[PDB]
DNA sequence: GGGAAGTGTACGCACCAAGCGTACAGATGGC
DNA sequence: GCCATCTGTACGCTTGGTGCGTACACTTCC
């Protein structure tokens, strides 16, 4: 379409100055930076119990060794960072689990 | 970077959906929060930045441009416009000088 | 009760018998078995290059140490199973990346 | 490597009780463990599973009755319902189902 | 009310990943 | 048109994960 760069930049910059002064309302989206994710063994167990799945089935659906998941839930080892990320992804968005199995 | 805010211009709000999906837009905001200097400075404009998106490589052929200004002391991104790469003329020297003067007067005010 | 169990169970088992005989068509969904996920260093680099992201930003959005991601792309270490799973998840559904940062 | 066949009744009602995503995860769960549902006593091997429970959620809940056909890895999904909206199967009904199941197993 | 898997507990052990520190080598971006 | 900045290479090293291999008990279902 017929679209002028300088004209739009001028209109947008006068909107921006007026907004910074507080004389104008514009659509605003915030974003928080990424956080330091961690998880306890009890939290892992509770995640899996929310699905009502045995350890084997849950590990299988998460592409994870069931013996390593055993190590995590008994608290023998601290899960690697990606495991914590994956687990909490599933916890907050459980539909992800089916898609994770689909890979 | 405790937190960053994106402010859409009316023009940006009006056109963003023609060029960026919501998911693409969400990933774009995350990218910019991580690197506020992601876009290259437009020479002679007092710090306006231009960023190419929707390109994995050979991004000139691929579609869209975003122009923005980052207000450092407020961690605030003003998203000024969005367009296709060959849809809009370029800025001649007088236009750039005028933008530079506007940005300098604004930065001078506060 | 607006619905009596035996009537539905009987109609369903006679449908099942007829489908096993091959005289009837019913809506059918398959699901594939779970796989052994693996990934090469080149595949990791190519995944990240699909996003037009630097190593640092990609690691940050994936809640991952950039030095570890460096280890993977240089081929110094083999990524852990959950890392491969996460990477392939992002490769297959790139919108996941935003949600992964969102946690 | 496993196949699910919906009855017409299941097809008509599944969407009222199960979302599509819940159904996909349900299929994955059952393929991993075909014995997830408890055998209904005296019926020749029909299985009943509650799947609207986040663990021991007995009061709330949807119910599925299914049958696992060893050959072909094939699950027949027979019905879907709300937890307390359905009568039980009496002894004559169970005996009749047991005879039907035995005739199928004999045929195969 | 028996039997049998079906789940969990915990410990030991070889390999090697994880996450740096550290020294270099190019490639771009800001005037 | 000569600068930090940005973005990658590679190796060594300390700490701990990992994925069993094994022995051993309760329990839910047949
Ligand atoms: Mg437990
Ligand atoms: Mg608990
Ligand atoms: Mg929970
Ligand atoms: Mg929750
Ligand atoms: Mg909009
Ligand atoms: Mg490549
Ligand atoms: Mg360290
Ligand atoms: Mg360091
Ligand atoms: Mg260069
Ligand atoms: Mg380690």
């Amino acid at each position: 379409s017929n679209r002028d760069l300088f004209a739009e930049l001028s209109s947008a910059l006068v909107e921006a100055k007026q907004h910074s002064e507080g004389k104008l309302t514009l659509k605003t989206h915030h974003v928080n930076d990424v956080g330091e994710l961690n998880i306890s063994p009890d939290e892992i167990v509770s995640i899996r119990e929310q699905f009502n799945m045995s350890r084997g089935v849950f590990a299988r659906l998460l592409h994870t060794s069931s013996r390593t998941l055993e190590n995590w839930e008994q608290g023998r080892s601290v899960p690697n960072g990606q495991a914590v990320t994956l687990l909490k992804l599933v916890q907050r968005h459980p539909e992800t689990l089916s898609h994770i199995a689909e890979l | 970077h405790m937190k960053s805010v994106f402010v859409e211009s009316t023009i940006f709000e009006k056109y963003r959906d023609e060029y960026l999906s919501d998911e693409e837009y969400r990933l774009f905001q995350a990218e910019l929060m991580l690197n506020p200097k992601l876009g290259d400075v437009i020479q002679g404009t007092g710090g306006l930045r231009k960023i190419r998106v929707a390109s994995k490589g050979k991004g000139k052929r691929g579609g869209s441009r975003i122009i923005y200004y980052f207000l450092d002391e407020k961690r605030r991104f003003y998203l000024l416009t969005i367009y296709g790469k060959n849809e809009m003329s370029d800025l001649n020297a007088n236009q750039r000088k005028q933008l530079m003067a506007f940005m300098e007067a604004w930065r001078n005010e506060q």
